[PDB]
């Protein structure tokens, strides 16, 4: 039963089966958000976001869905926009503090641990609310490329490929197929093309959409996190359109 | 919990702007510094603020020295139907030109008067503050504040800062319906006296002798004014104030 | 199910029970994984079962064994967020003890400290218990190999050997039978590798259907250091029966 | 014991006309027998046709001017951009000075502007807050060399009321030139701000130090 | 019926995953009148339709000056608008006092978002219920931002908020490239804004009493025209 | 309805029900009447019939002297009256210390009302269920002062006021027997009027009536049993004579 | 599709589904339970008038004080709970006195009204960011009449919601609807002081169930050269007699 | 990261700094009667002639607690100090015992002083005040 | 905690007419470590200034049944600090259900003495045995500790240190260590006016109960 009456009107409460229903409701709120995916290639990560078309009055260069936490960290989220902005701000503060203290870019596992601790701290008291966002982030450090996904419960895991949002099931199936087809490794540009294909496939429901892609790799971006220029973005869009039909 | 998270989240510390008082005093968040009924006075953050102030107040620009009200002769007495307050208008040499006579008497209200006889800034500031307090009390109680109440308020205020460095001695004179005409003397050491005749300044023994020669309760307005003028002249341009139940009236020399 | 209150806070039911503590206890078995801790002659071995249903998940990032200090290792049964919270608090407590008293924190003292914290959580109305079960394993310089388990109720106790999980009864009964047969409260082997092999064999014959190197997680505590084995070490131990 | 105070010299002069005010100061910042700067203004336009100058410890004067300007900005925010009068500004400065009664500013302050009727007004402030309105005031270590010059070449009882702005500027320039000749600290420049109903006008003259 | 059990406060989720109190705060914007904002490469303007209680009453002040280079217009609750305007004034004052630096429009938007988000996750404080339109001019040029009290800020060339504001938005969308390329002619941009806000009127006519204008530019400080000052634009 | 569970909840018609409930708690207390005269103030109080074994030397009196010129009677919960009286006495002494002048009657009434109002500004506190009558003269003044204070913090100035149980009957009696144009000239007339007003509700008579008389220059006199008995007997005799013819 | 109970009107910080705070509405309802207060602003001063509701003849005639002096150039009339009005009046008086102390000038009427509204906003977050000060909003409405050099004579209406308006003529209290309609019908910019006083008395007599006399109605005015003054019984009685004579003649 | 406490001196003073004890007749002045300190103790006397070690001893455990929180923030993140402070604040705010001053057991467990004794524990140490109602008013802020 | 009241009054009395009564300032203390334990000895004569107050003073303090210490400086401060640390040690041993260690007492004493910034005048020699062996430390009043094999303290510490340097070697027996400590205390007694009378001895060996001897010389 997904609706636990009598144990779902407060945050820090255990159900008779030992479940927290506010966290599950936050997960359900996440599931209705926009579809965002991340793919871990041989020496980097690729982030892809399906962006809903909006009014032409918006400035094209001042509304970007993919957020940058640090020069080597990329991050996307699905759920509530204010919660995602709050988490991105906390992540930027943590990365800046670590770099100031220890004079080196913060490793991805340590950043993930700090973010997960902060998220989990919001499920201990009845005066706060669980974060209604699921975050897919990643980057490159001295140990290599890392990709993680963090849930409203404060549980984070490292993934070869991650997907969240409305079209999460189709994206996950495509990611599993891609992993099966590439048991040895995947290049950065192939990862970008596959991310474009998966984003285009995930939109099965009427509404026009655009695609945003972002790279972070040693061979291409020299370990930094960058967006996609016109040529590569157009090539990825054309490849996705060709794969669709 | 959000405030706790923000407290442990990272310039403001060096600027000392994480404290409310610093932001308020620098007029950062608004004009709340000029809205405090009880003013806040800055004190050095050291173990010996009093000795620091005393050492630095006796060291050498003449313009950058704390102005001190001159020890001119001041006289006050209540005869039958008011209070005569007499001062001498003998200006002191300086690097300035005065557009009017020196205000050696502070007008607290249309019914109260005070004398400096000490530090000029302290007397002006705290008597303006006392006037504000009396106005607030009169608004609240819908009745004129008694002279005893005003003198007691000033005495408590100057006693709270006793030994800090304040230097002021004032004479609060007032005529109320319930009490009549009353004169109190309030010192910066917390002293508060009630009297019928008060004489202060560099020379006041001669003025007190002149008063004792020709003082009585059954005087008149003209006789009392003449007696005050004569006493001030003998102690030596005599400013007079006559306080009645309707307020104070000023005379340049009459 | 609680009638009125006790659905939110930890106060006594009319029967004299704390329902929230019991629900937190029930929440510890959601991971559906089992862990087993045994004592050697001069070492302690903990072995946990790894499950990776999602092929997209990175196996190397999945772990429920933590290094609290140089000598103390911890195994957590329950959800991973509370597991990491408890791990960080245990690290802080051990370091603070070392700073304050001038010598390394023993396993039993850390278990008692965590139990006192759990008691705080069970008595305060505005604090909730953590739905995890903690098992600290080490080699104390005064007591030899040591295993101590703490539960959400605030109760801690030491074990000659222990097993916790959804199928803990089978492993506990098998260990009890083995101890009755051998009449020893520990394992009479001088090398930790043999103890690891014995624990792997016991887990295999308890759970059944065996497992490979990617379905296991092994940690070993000696008198010098606690460490966690890798895939190659686990596979080599699997080869030796 | 750390000494928080200092001294930077300088001379300022404020004069009140019949429909204007003048505030002038020498633009030389000096430490003990050394020249920090040959042009450092000490007279500022503090909002609604009010000129302010604090002479003495430079840091204290800068802090006081900054605080007064922020107070004026918040006053405009609070009351419909109401214009702040010269007497209200004088009382604000009195409160600002007395707020540091036990840790005083080591400055002497002069402000100038126009009153409600439209005549020139000059207010003088001692370091702790006591203030009064004066026709002419000289501050710094040249006042004894400037006030007698003004008293000799003009009367405050040629009456001061009939003087024009040009004559006042000439008198100020002559007095400051004489002080520069006689006093080592004074020199290197003189900045004059004139406040009239049209606003604030600035003039500069070079003294005998280049 | 089921929504009635899960709208108690902002720390409660619905079983479907909805935060109804923030949605109600967003819906509270429609109770206010219509304000329009639009900017070009050189100037940014705001147009507001003010309302009065009755004939004997005065009109509400919908445009507030925050700094000599930045201002905003309100739509929604009065208390939250007052609080946010005071907060923005304090932030601008702090920036100028500490750095002698003009506060950026984007920085003001980020500060407002950070302040507004915290009320949507804690207990004891309701979310804000006012939409804001912020115009400014800084080193990056002219800027117009739309602030939604859920904690969101969007940068756009033009927009409108309040009751019956869809007509103004449609007009601004249609005549976009026309009003974008208006440089050095503030009057044309103001007239375009007034024409855009005229589409949202219903049985009302713009007069000198219920029309307010605000403008900011490269050499033009934030200025508010009220009364006869707008009589030329009617 | 559901709007009476807190002091901070307005009802749809614009009432705070907890204040009304505090007034209801007040209405159960013993009657207390205050009558203002030409040159005196008389406070009468109804006492419950003393039990056989109850001591009659140390029982607290209904009328308490807050200051040498100001007295205070109450009606409601007897335990909260002690707290209010102690606070009033401390405030009177503090005011005398700080301003060298004894408090006026209105000042003390306002202070008591402020304390009662302040005890209604928190959900974790309970308002005082006491309504008070404060009587006296201003220092060096010959104008009688009588005030009534309510649990909500509201105070008023009266010429004759009854509070407590069965106070409506006494109020009607006073309205039909007291005229502000002709207040009683002498103390005896005021005492007789107070006794006759109290006898409307008092079942026994002289043994359930306590009277305190306040006159200028701080003249506070508590009448003994014999004097009240004499007044009661005279009133009864006059009533019998009037009813005979 | 079943009829349940909605509970969005019980918390001061809870929105209704359409985005309304019903506690403010209920506070206004509490205001509507008070006596009638009428204010009229002219070019020769501002006139305030209040109705006295003596629940018993034993109540003192001058005990009721619905008109107070915030400052010599600012007077106020109140409708609603007197306990909250006491705090509001104390805050206004303190603000005026402090402004006089720190600026040596009279405070503008609009500035004082804004300060009072900022105080009334204390049931939530304050204007400068202060935390909450009171559990519930005020239940008092204020009519603030003043005179300053900048804007002449001014009349303001202040509500517990923290918003104030400027009115040429305003009425609050129980009989607010009829009084407001009469003010709308019978106000023009050329009114004089005596005409405004007579109009206030006429409207008060209309909206009062009891017969109008000097013991149940109170008048006050504010002018530039005299400040704020409340008329005594004799002057109000003379004005009432003149109004009666004028009504009978016409 | 402080070992010895710093910045223990006052920077500003006023007659209404003690908000709990203020007069009602003159709200800008303190209430001498309810202070119950002796009747002749001006505030200025508290700014001079103090034992140098009094400030160090009065705020010593707070400084160590702050240093520990700073270390946790530097090494663990914001979450650890946030949680520690939240737990301590909850424990402190729930307790209200007007008849006792000794701290709770849970507070000592959180402070890790279950088996620690200092001179504060050994030495835990009128006409007006010091009653239940004054403490209730102070706690509730009314 | 400790009160600071009447500080200004005491200063005024000292500066105007009154003399504050003096406090007892405690005298040789020695500690010698032998192959299987430690020995701590102290002089038993206490003098109030130039006048002998007692010929048998117990200057050996007990922290734990196997951890002892001897202190110099202010006697009240030494006793109070030792008793407080002993209470803390007992509570810690009960909490951990283990024998207390010398390092724990050393850490507690060091932190407590550093808390008061040297205002507590206690200079201690702390010896003991525990499951880790035999330990001997010296603790300064400002919170600094040192480790050694033989330590001396007090007014006659120089003569005791000379004796220790004369007749100390790594391999020593219990009797030889006791004799060496007694000789050091005797030299401090004879060659200095601050020590006299008998000697108090405490011997702590590994695996055995601590042996306390009063008046060892007779």
């Amino acid at each position: 039963t997904s609706i636990g009456t009598g144990y779902d009107l407060s945050n820090s409460v255990f159900s008779p089966d030992g479940r927290n229903f506010q966290v599950e409701y936050a997960v359900k709120a996440v599931e209705n958000g926009t579809t965002s995916i991340g793919i871990k290639c041989n020496d980097g990560v690729v982030f892809a976001v399906e962006k809903l078309i909006t009014s032409k009055l918006l400035v094209p260069q001042k509304n970007v869905k993919i957020q940058v936490v640090d020069r080597h960290i990329g991050c996307v989220y699905s759920g509530l926009i204010p919660d995602g902005r709050h988490l991105v701000n906390r992540g930027r503060e943590e990365a800046a503090s670590f770099k100031k203290l220890y004079k080196t870019p913060i490793p991805i596992p340590a950043f993930a641990d700090r973010l997960g601790q902060y998220v989990q701290a919001h499920t201990l008291y009845n005066s706060v609310r669980p974060f209604g966002v699921s975050t897919i982030f990643g980057g490159v450090d001295k140990n290599g490329a890392h990709l993680y996904m963090l849930e409203p419960s404060g549980s984070y895991w490292g993934y070869k490929g991650a997907a969240t949002g409305k079209g999460r099931q189709s994206a996950k199936a495509e990611l599993e197929k891609l992993v099966d087809h590439h048991p040895e490794g995947l290049s950065a540009r192939e990862a970008v093309k596959q991310a474009a294909k998966i984003i285009y496939l995930a939109h099965e429901d009427e509404k026009d959409f655009e695609l945003e892609i972002s790279w972070c790799s040693l061979s291409e971006t020299n370990g930094l996190h960058k967006f996609v220029k016109g040529d590569l973005l157009q090539e990825a869009i054309d490849f996705a359109q060709k794969e669709i039909n | 919990m959000q405030a706790i998270a923000d407290s442990f989240s990272v310039l403001v510390k060096e600027l000392q702007y994480d404290n409310e008082q610093n932001l308020e005093s620098d007029f950062v968040t608004g004009a709340s510094q000029f809205q405090r009924l009880a003013p806040s006075l800055t004190v050095p953050p050291i173990a010996s603020p009093q000795q620091f102030l005393r050492a630095h107040t006796d060291d050498r620009n003449p313009d950058c020295k704390i102005k001190i009200a001159h020890g001119t002769t001041t006289l006050a007495f209540r005869f039958q139907g008011g209070i005569i307050v007499a001062v001498d208008s003998r200006a002191t040499a300086g690097n300035w030109v005065a557009s009017q006579t020196v205000k050696k008497v502070i007008e607290i209200n249309p019914f109260l008067l005070g004398t400096m006889a000490g530090g000029a800034a302290d007397c002006q500031f705290w008597e303006t503050w006392l006037g504000s307090q009396c106005r607030l009390h009169e608004l609240r109680e819908k009745e004129r504040i008694s002279v005893a109440a005003a003198s007691k308020i000033l005495s408590n205020l100057v006693y709270q800062y006793k030994g800090a460095g304040l230097s002021m001695g004032t004479m609060i004179c007032g005529y109320t319906r319930k009490e009549g005409p009353t004169i109190y003397y309030v010192d910066s050491d917390g002293t508060r006296l009630k009297g019928d005749i008060f004489c202060v300044g560099s020379g006041q023994t001669f003025a007190y002798g002149v008063l004792d020669s020709n003082y009585k309760w059954d005087l008149s307005v003209e006789d009392a004014l003449y007696l005050g003028k004569r006493s001030i002249l003998a102690a030596a341009s005599v400013n007079l104030y006559h306080v009645t139940e309707d307020g104070w009236i000023y005379h340049g020399n009459h | 199910s609680a009638a009125g209150y006790d659905r939110h806070i930890t106060i006594f039911s009319p029967e004299g029970r704390l329902y929230q503590v019991e629900y937190a206890f029930k929440a510890t078995n959601q991971t559906n994984i089992n862990s087993l801790a045994v004592r050697g002659k001069d070492c302690t071995v903990v072995i946990s079962q790894k499950k990776v249903p999602d092929k997209l998940l990175d196996p190397t990032t999945v772990s429920y064994i933590f290094c609290i200090s140089r000598t103390i290792g911890m195994v957590v049964n329950g959800p991973i967020p509370d597991a990491r919270n408890a791990a960080l608090r245990a690290k802080a407590e051990a370091a603070e003890f070392r700073y304050k008293y001038g010598y390394d924190m023993p396993c039993d003292v850390l278990a008692k400290r965590m139990a006192n914290l759990s008691q705080i959580y069970t008595q305060r109305a505005y604090m909730r218990p953590l739905g995890v079960i903690l098992t600290f394993v080490s080699v104390d310089e005064e007591l030899g190999p040591s295993i101590y388990k703490t539960d959400p109720a605030g109760y801690y106790v030491g074990y000659k050997a222990t097993a916790t999980g959804p199928k803990q009864q089978e492993i506990t009964t098998n260990l009890e039978n083995h101890f009755k047969k051998s009449k020893i409260d520990h394992i009479n082997e001088e090398s930790w590798e043999k103890v690891v092999e014995f624990a792997i064999t016991h887990m295999i014959d308890a759970l059944g259907t065996e497992f490979s190197k990617n379905d296991l997680e092994v940690g070993v505590a000696t008198k010098d250091k606690f460490f966690t084995l890798s895939a190659e070490n686990i596979e080599e131990r699997l080869v030796a029966i | 014991q750390f000494n928080p105070y200092g001294d930077n010299g300088g001379t300022i002069l404020g004069i009140a006309g019949e429909d204007f005010a003048v505030l002038a100061g020498d633009t030389r910042n000096i430490t003990d027998y050394s020249i920090n700067s040959r042009y450092e203004p000490k007279v500022f336009d503090c909002g609604d046709n009010i000129v302010m100058s604090a002479n003495g410890f430079a840091a204290d004067g800068d802090a006081l001017v900054k605080r007064f300007k922020n107070s004026v900005k918040w006053y405009h925010f609070d009351h419909n951009d109401k214009k702040l009068s010269i007497n209200s500004a004088a009382r604000n400065i009195q409160h600002l000075l007395y707020g540091k009664r036990f840790f005083p500013y080591y400055v002497h302050t002069i402000i100038a502007g126009l009153d409600e009727d439209g005549k020139g007004a000059v207010y003088s402030f001692d370091p702790v807050g006591s203030y009064e309105r004066e026709q002419c005031r000289a501050g710094g270590a040249a006042a004894s060399l400037i006030m007698p010059f003004l008293d000799n070449q003009v009367n405050f009882k040629k009456p001061l009321k009939y003087l024009s702005v040009e004559e006042v500027i000439k008198l100020v320039r002559d007095s400051f030139t004489s002080a520069t000749e006689r006093h080592i600290q004074v020199g290197d420049g003189l900045e004059i701000l004139i406040v009239t109903k049209d606003g604030v006008r600035k003039e500069f003259y070079e003294l005998k130090r280049d | 019926m089921f929504r009635n059990n899960y709208d108690g406060d902002t720390v409660t989720f619905s079983p479907t995953g909805r935060l109804f109190q923030v949605e109600y705060a967003l819906e509270a914007i429609k109770q206010g009148s219509v304000t329009v904002g639009l900017r070009s490469n050189t100037h940014a303007v705001l147009v507001a339709l003010k309302r009065n209680a009755d004939e004997l009453s005065s009109y509400q002040k919908k445009i507030i000056k925050c700094d000599e280079h930045m201002g905003l217009s309100l739509a929604g609750l009065a208390p939250d608008a007052r609080v946010l305007s005071n907060y923005l004034r304090q932030q601008c004052n702090y920036s100028s006092l500490v750095f002698n630096r003009k506060l950026a429009v984007e920085r003001a938007g980020h500060l407002l978002c950070d302040k507004a988000q915290k009320n949507t996750q804690s207990y004891g404080g309701r979310p804000y219920g006012v939409g804001l339109l912020i115009i400014g001019y800084d080193k990056s040029g002219a800027h117009l931002l739309e602030f939604q009290p859920s904690g969101n800020v969007t940068e756009l060339y033009g927009t409108a908020i309040g009751a019956r504001s869809q007509g103004a938005k449609t007009y601004l969308e249609r005549t976009l490239d026309t009003f974008i390329k208006i440089d050095g002619n503030p009057d044309e941009l103001i007239k375009a804004g007034v024409e855009a806000i005229s589409q949202s009127l219903r049985d009302e006519s713009l007069t000198v009493d219920n029309l307010s204008i605000a403008i900011v530019g490269k050499d033009t400080p934030f200025t508010i025209y009220d009364g006869e000052a707008v009589a030329k634009y009617i | 309805s559901g709007y009476d569970r807190a002091l901070s909840i307005f009802s749809p018609d614009g009432h705070i029900f907890q204040v009304e409930y505090a007034l209801e708690a007040v209405k159960r207390g013993t009657c207390a009447v205050g009558v203002k005269g030409k040159n005196c103030v008389v406070l009468g109080c109804e006492r419950r019939s003393t039990l056989k074994l109850q001591d009659t030397r140390i029982t607290p009196s209904k009328v308490s002297k807050i200051d040498s010129h100001v007295v205070l009677s109450f009606s409601g919960l007897n335990a909260d009256s002690r707290i209010l009286i102690e606070k009033a006495r401390v405030e009177a002494q503090s005011h005398r210390l700080t301003l060298e002048d004894p408090v006026t009657v209105e000042y003390l009434t306002r202070y008591v009302a402020g304390v009662q109002q302040r005890y209604t500004q928190s959900g974790g506190v309970r308002p005082f269920g006491v309504s008070t009558l404060i009587a006296g003269f201003d220092p060096r003044d010959d104008e009688p002062k009588l005030y009534q204070t309510e649990p909500s913090g509201i105070y008023s100035s009266w010429s004759a006021q009854t509070i407590g149980r069965n106070s409506k009957t006494v109020r009607e009696f006073l309205e039909k027997n007291y005229d502000r144009k002709e207040p009683p000239a002498t103390v005896e007339e005021c005492v007789k009027l107070t006794v006759r007003s109290l006898l409307e509700v008092v079942q026994t008579g002289a043994k359930n009536i306590e009277i305190t008389v306040v006159k200028p220059d701080s003249d506070i006199v508590a009448l003994s049993s014999e004097e009240i008995n004499q007044y009661v007997t005279q009133i009864e005799q006059e009533k019998q004579e009037q009813q005979e013819q | 599709m079943f009829l349940t109970r909605s509970e969005y009107d019980r918390g001061v910080s809870t929105f209704s589904p359409e985005g309304r705070l019903f506690q403010v509405e209920y506070s206004l309802e509490a205001i509507k339970l008070g006596s009638t207060a009428i204010g009229i602003a002219t070019k020769e001063g501002v006139v305030l008038g209040v109705e006295k509701r003596a629940t018993s003849p034993l109540l003192e005639s001058d005990s009721i004080e619905k008109i107070v002096e915030i400052d010599r150039h600012i007077g106020c009339a109140m409708s609603g709970l007197t306990a909250d009005a006491r705090s509001m009046i104390e805050h206004a008086r303190t603000a005026a006195v402090t402004h006089n102390l720190y600026y040596d000038e009279d405070i503008n009427v609009e500035s004082l009204t804004q300060s009072v509204c900022d105080l009334a906003l204390r049931f939530g977050e304050g204007a400068s960011g202060e935390e909450r000060l009171m559990s519930r909003p005020f239940g008092v409405a204020l009519l603030i009449a003043g005179h300053d050099a900048d804007d002449g004579y001014q009349l303001f209406h202040a509500e517990p919601s923290g918003t104030f308006y400027r009115y040429n003529a305003k009425a609050i209290g129980s009989g607010s609807e009829g009084a407001q309609a009469e003010l709308l019908n019978e106000w023009h910019s050329s009114l004089t002081l005596k005409e405004a006083e007579l109009l206030v008395l006429k409207i008060l007599k209309q909206v009062m169930e009891e017969k109008l006399d000097e013991n149940n109605a109170q008048l006050s005015c504010i002018t530039k050269q005299d400040g704020f003054k409340i008329y005594d019984n004799e002057k109000t009685a003379e004005l009432i007699k003149e109004l009666k004579e004028k009504e009978a003649a016409e | 990261m402080n070992i010895v406490p710093q910045d223990t001196f006052k920077s500003q003073v006023s007659t209404d700094q003690d908000k709990s004890v203020l007069s009602s007749a003159v709200p800008s002045l303190p209430d001498t009667l309810r202070q119950q300190e002796g009747g002749a103790v001006p505030l200025s006397t508290q700014l001079n002639d103090r034992h140098p070690l009094e400030s160090t001893l009065k705020n010593w455990e707070t400084t160590q607690r702050q240093r520990q929180m700073e270390q946790y923030r530097q090494i663990f993140g914001i979450a650890e100090p946030m949680k520690r402070t939240m737990e301590m604040e909850i424990v402190n705010r729930t307790d209200f015992n007007p008849l006792s001053t000794n701290g709770s057991i849970h507070r000592d467990i959180l402070l890790n002083k279950e088996c620690s004794i200092d001179w504060e524990d050994v030495y835990p140490g009128t006409m007006v005040g010091d009653d239940v109602h004054s403490k209730i008013e102070k706690q509730l802020g009314i | 905690g400790l009160s600071f009241d009447n500080y200004q009054r005491n200063n005024f009395l000292a500066e105007n007419s009154h003399t504050q009564p003096k406090a007892t300032s405690t005298t040789t203390i020695v500690g010698v470590k032998f192959n299987n334990g430690v020995v701590i000895a102290a002089d038993t004569r206490s003098t109030q200034g130039p006048i002998v107050a007692d010929k048998n003073c117990a200057k050996l303090h007990r922290i734990s049944p196997k951890i002892w210490c001897a202190g110099a400086g202010t006697a009240a401060d030494t006793e109070a600090v030792t008793q407080l640390i002993g209470s803390n040690i007992e509570l810690h041993s009960l909490y951990t259900s283990r024998e207390p260690r010398v390092v724990s007492a050393l850490q507690m004493l060091k932190q407590h003495l550093f808390k008061y910034q040297g205002h507590i005048g206690a200079y201690l020699i702390v010896a003991g045995v525990d499951p880790t062996g035999s330990h001997l430390f010296s603790i300064h009043a400002h919170g600094s500790t040192d480790v050694g094999y033989y330590l001396s303290l007090g007014s006659g510490s120089l003569a005791a240190m000379a004796v220790l340097e004369s007749h100390w070697k790594q391999d020593l027996t219990k009797e030889e260590a006791i004799k060496l400590a007694s000789d050091a205390i005797q030299a401090g007694i004879w060659n200095d006016l601050g020590s006299g009378s008998n000697v108090d001895v405490c011997v702590m060996e590994i695996g055995k109960d601590a042996e306390y001897l009063r008046n060892y010389t007779p």
